[PDB]
């Protein structure tokens, strides 16, 4: 829930997998590039 | 214990007071921008086309900052202290404009 | 540069290259042309510093960098008092007043493209 590179989320997600706990891993993940793409709308209404 | 909860009742309204005084004043610093203007013009200046850059800037935080105050705190103190002193202070913001 | 003759028709290879030179008088706007083409053309040097204020004031440090805002061409021509091309280099700068016009036509500008409302620059031309 924090990293917003790919090596750490690709690694501890399938770690997340390695666990068995996938539903709420991809969950998660999703949830990760809610906030990604959240914030990346954060970056500049100019005109339409 | 109604002394102690009365008390930070009291903590509550200072600080959501102080947030709304923050985006309020942060609009009213904001239209300084017209402040000024560079000469907002005499019968016209045509063209004339845009924007008042500071105008933008002023979107621009305002934006953001209702971003990261939705983010961070609950809803509907948001939308009270938000509603309340962005459209007044808008209206009199362009009163005294 | 210097004989302030009319434009010699060599009939006709450099006419449309005279055509964008147009965007006749010998060598004024067919040269200048290219000076000022040149100029704002070296003068996009941006497309990498773009995501922050540079669209705000910048674009009116580009206006006051003008076609070299125009005093340094109405200085010179402004001084040279000759009767060679007297009002026909002129006539190349009543034409390059149509480039002036050329120059607010010249106009899709910056901020990317916002507001596409105005963008004109007849200070200098006026």
């Amino acid at each position: 829930l924090s990293s917003n590179e790919i090596v750490h989320l690709k690694s501890g997600t399938e770690n997340m997998i390695k666990l068995g706990l996938p539903e709420q891993a991809l969950d998660l993940f999703l949830q990760n590039r809610s906030n990604f793409i959240q914030d990346l709308i954060l970056q500049i209404v100019d005109n339409p | 214990k109604f002394d102690e909860t009365i008390d930070g009742f009291k903590t509550l309204k200072f600080k959501l007071i102080t947030i709304l005084r923050f985006n309020i004043r942060a609009l009213c610093i904001y239209d300084i921008g017209s402040f000024f203007q560079n000469t907002k013009i005499w019968n016209m200046d045509v063209g004339s086309i845009e924007l008042d850059q500071n105008i933008a800037s002023l979107i621009s935080e305002l934006r953001r900052t209702e971003s990261k105050l939705k983010q961070q705190l609950p809803e509907k103190e948001k939308n009270s202290i938000f509603i309340g002193l962005d459209i007044v202070n808008n209206y009199a913001l362009i009163k005294g404009a | 540069d210097d004989d302030f003759m009319p434009l010699s028709i060599n009939d006709k290879t450099l006419y449309e290259k005279v055509l964008k030179i147009c965007w006749l008088y010998p060598m004024t706007c067919t040269l200048a042309k290219k000076t000022y083409s040149k100029i704002t053309a070296f003068l996009s040097i941006f497309y990498r510093h773009e995501l922050h204020t540079l669209n705000n004031i910048l674009v009116k440090t580009m206006d006051d960098i003008f076609n070299d805002i125009v005093n340094k061409k109405i200085r010179s021509k402004l001084e040279s008092t000759s009767r060679e091309e007297i009002a026909q280099i002129l006539v190349n700068l009543d034409y390059f007043i149509i480039a002036a016009k050329e120059f607010s036509n010249f106009m899709t500008r910056e901020n990317i493209l916002q507001n596409p409302d105005m963008e004109i620059r007849l200070s200098s031309i006026k």
